[PDB]
């Protein structure tokens, strides 16, 4: 699961940059 | 009768004639920019027209929402569901 | 006013009338054209936001200027 959340972090940072989540 | 205007007057007469000519040329250029016959008449170029304007920009607009605005709408929907869950939890507590 | 002068006046006035109507046509056409460009600007103004907020994939030269 850590590898999961690591691999998708680029999406996470995109969504955070525009959604201020 | 041959009209004996002043030689300076005659020169300025030819000058107004020249001005009329290149004014017509400018009018033709502006029309060509405004022609709607792009590729309808014998031609292969395009003119500033709905082919380049809102009929072309709304073409971009109806699809651009998929990448730009719908993406933000997704996280906004998440945040809405989250505050809904929060107020439901508060109602359960209260 | 001499007959030569008088004829020059009436010819001059006729071509002023022609210039006036042709300038009116040019003004109306340019008004419409610039209004079309204003409409294009209005519809395109919404693209700046998506461009800047999507930059985070890859910008290249802008990233190089940030890194220079």
């Amino acid at each position: 699961c850590e590898r999961i959340m690591d691999s998708t972090e680029w999406l996470g940072t995109m969504f955070q940059e525009t959604g201020l989540v | 009768m041959e009209h004996n205007l002043s030689p300076l007057q005659q020169e300025v007469l030819d000058k107004y004639k020249q001005l009329s000519l290149d004014l017509k040329a400018l009018d033709e250029t502006i029309k060509e920019l405004n022609y709607s016959q792009h590729r309808q008449q014998h031609s292969q170029q395009e003119t500033v027209s709905p082919d380049e304007i809102l009929q072309e920009m709304r073409d971009i607009e109806v699809k651009i929402g998929l990448v730009g605005t719908l993406l933000k709408g997704s996280v906004y929907s998440l945040i809405l569901q989250r505050k809904q869950e929060q107020e439901s939890l508060g109602s359960n507590s209260k | 006013i001499s007959t030569t002068d008088k004829y020059f006046i009436e010819q001059r006035n006729i071509v002023l009338q022609e210039i006036n109507e042709t300038m009116n046509s040019i003004l109306n056409g340019l008004n419409g054209l610039n209004i079309s460009l204003e409409s294009s600007i209005a519809v395109g103004r919404e693209f700046q936001s998506v461009s800047d907020l999507w930059k985070t994939l890859y910008d290249g030269l802008e990233s190089l200027s940030d890194e220079a």
